[PDB]
C-alpha cells in the first residue's frame, strides 16, 4: 500500500516534514531510518526509527465540569519494523484513567 | 524579435543520495529557439523532479536499551552476607540494540557497579505507612474502573554505615517485615472506590 513518505520526523510534536512524495513502499520509504510515513487519508505520522512509547498526553478535561469524575491520557507505539515494551505493535495506544475533580462543588 | 522555445527533456540525473529514496529531475533548457531583441523567454517549468530508489539501506546507529536487573549482592569469598553488616557488590547491565549496516556503535558505560548491604529474604521489624495516594482507575478502558489506596507494613533498616575509596553502600533485596495485624493483614491493607462519570477511550486518529 504506497505511503507519502517524509525526510524528517519532529520527536516533540509528532509531527511528518519535507515530504519527498507518494507512490512508495513503507520499506523503500524506512531505508531510512530518519524519514517519516503517513497513509495518503492522513491521519498518525508515524517515524521509519525502531519502535518505542511515545510520551503521556497532557490529561484530557475532567468528565463533570464541578463534581468529582476522571479523566484520560494516553501513549502510543511508534516507530516501524520491530515492537515497544511488552511485545506491542506500532500505532497500539496505551490509556490512564485518573480520578479528577474540576472545583470544590 | 525571437520568442524563446524549450528544447527536449534531457536525461535524469544521478540520485543525490547513497542511500533510501531521494529526489532527481530531468530538465531542459530554453534554447529552442534561444529569445532575441526582447522576445519573451519560455513559460513553464525548466525541470520536472522524481523519487529515485538507490535500493540501499542507509547505517543505522545503535542506541541503549534501558538498564536491566542489578545482579544480587555478594561479596567475593563469603558464602552469605545477607542479614549482616557486610558489604557486597552487584552489577547491571543495558544492551546496544538496532545497531545496523555499518552504524555506529553506542557511546558510554555498558555496565553499572555499586556496593550494597542485602537484606534479600531477611526478616526486620515493621512499622505501618500512612494510606499511598489512590492510584490510577484500573481498567482505564475496561467496565469497571476502579482506583486503590494501600497501607504497607514498612520494613525498620538497619542503622549501617551508609559509606564504607570511601563508597555509598545501598540496601538491596526484599526483605520479611513484621508488623501487628491490621484489619486483618500483616503486609498490605488496601481501600478501592469506583472512578465517576467514566469517559470512553477513543482513539484521537479516529
Ligand atoms: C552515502 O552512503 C550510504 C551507505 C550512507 O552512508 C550515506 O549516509 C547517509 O546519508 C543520508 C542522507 O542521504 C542520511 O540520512 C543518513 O543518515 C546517512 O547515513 C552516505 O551519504
Ligand atoms: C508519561 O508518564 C510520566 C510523566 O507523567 C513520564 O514517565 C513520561 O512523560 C511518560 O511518557
Ligand atoms: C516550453 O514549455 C511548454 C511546452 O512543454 C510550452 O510552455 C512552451 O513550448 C515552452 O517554451
Ligand atoms: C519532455 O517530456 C516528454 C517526453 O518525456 C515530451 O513531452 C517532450 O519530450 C518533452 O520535451
Ligand atoms: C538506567 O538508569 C536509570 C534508572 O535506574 C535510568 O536513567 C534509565 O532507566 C537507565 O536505563
Ligand atoms: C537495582 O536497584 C533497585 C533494587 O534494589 C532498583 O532500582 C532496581 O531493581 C535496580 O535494578
Ligand atoms: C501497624 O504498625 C505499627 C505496629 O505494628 C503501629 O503504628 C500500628 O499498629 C499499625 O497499625
Ligand atoms: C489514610 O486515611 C486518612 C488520610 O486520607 C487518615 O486516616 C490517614 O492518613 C490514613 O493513613
Ligand atoms: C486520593 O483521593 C484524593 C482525591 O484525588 C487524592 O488527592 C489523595 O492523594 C488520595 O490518595
Ligand atoms: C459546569 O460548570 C460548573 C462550574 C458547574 O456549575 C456545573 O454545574 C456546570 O455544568
Ligand atoms: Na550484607
Amino acid at each position: 500500500d504506497p505511503v507519502l513518505c517524509f525526510t524528517q520526523y519532529e520527536e516533540s510534536s509528532g509531527k511528518c516534514k519535507g515530504l519527498l512524495g507518494g507512490g512508495v513502499s513503507v520499506e523503500d520509504c524506512c531505508l531510512n531510518t530518519a524519514f517519516a510515513y503517513q497513509k495518503r487519508s492522513g491521519g498518525l505520522c508515524q517515524p521509519c526509527r525502531s519502535p518505542r512509547w511515545s510520551l503521556w498526553s497532557t490529561w484530557a478535561p475532567c468528565s463533570v465540569t464541578c463534581s468529582e469524575g476522571s479523566q484520560l491520557r494516553y501513549r502510543r507505539c511508534v516507530g516501524w519494523n520491530g515492537q515497544c515494551s511488552g511485545k506491542v505493535a506500532p500505532g497500539t495506544l496505551e490509556w490512564q484513567l485518573q480520578a479528577c475533580e474540576d472545583q470544590q462543588c | 524579435s525571437v520568442a524563446g522555445g524549450w528544447g527536449p527533456w534531457g536525461p535524469v540525473s544521478p540520485c543525490p543520495v547513497t542511500c533510501g529514496l531521494g529526489q532527481t529531475m530531468e530538465q531542459r533548457t530554453c534554447n529552442h529557439p534561444v529569445p532575441q531583441h526582447g522576445g519573451p523567454f519560455c513559460a513553464g517549468d525548466a525541470t520536472r523532479t522524481h523519487i529515485c530508489n538507490t535500493a540501499v539501506p542507509c547505517p543505522v546507529d545503535g542506541e541503549w536499551d534501558s538498564w536491566g536487573e542489578w545482579s544480587p549482592c555478594i561479596r567475593r569469598n563469603m558464602k552469605s552476607i545477607s542479614c549482616q553488616e557486610i558489604p557486597g557488590q552487584q552489577s547491571r547491565g543495558r544492551t546496544c540494540r538496532g545497531r545496523k549496516f555499518d552504524g555506529h556503535r553506542c557511546a558510554g558505560q555498558q555496565q553499572d557497579i555499586r556496593h550494597c548491604y542485602s537484606i534479600q529474604h531477611c526478616p526486620l521489624k515493621g512499622s505501618w505507612s500512612e494510606w499511598s495516594t489512590w492510584g490510577l482507575c484500573m481498567p482505564p478502558c475496561g467496565p469497571n474502573p476502579t482506583r486503590a489506596r494501600q497501607r504497607l507494613c514498612t520494613p525498620l533498616l538497619p542503622k549501617y554505615p551508609p559509606t564504607v575509596g570511601e563508597k555509598n553502600v545501598t540496601f538491596w533485596g526484599r526483605p520479611l517485615p513484621r508488623c501487628e495485624e491490621l484489619q486483618g493483614q500483616k503486609l498490605v491493607v488496601e481501600e478501592k472506590r469506583p472512578c465517576l462519570h467514566v469517559p470512553a477511550c477513543k482513539d484521537p486518529e479516529e
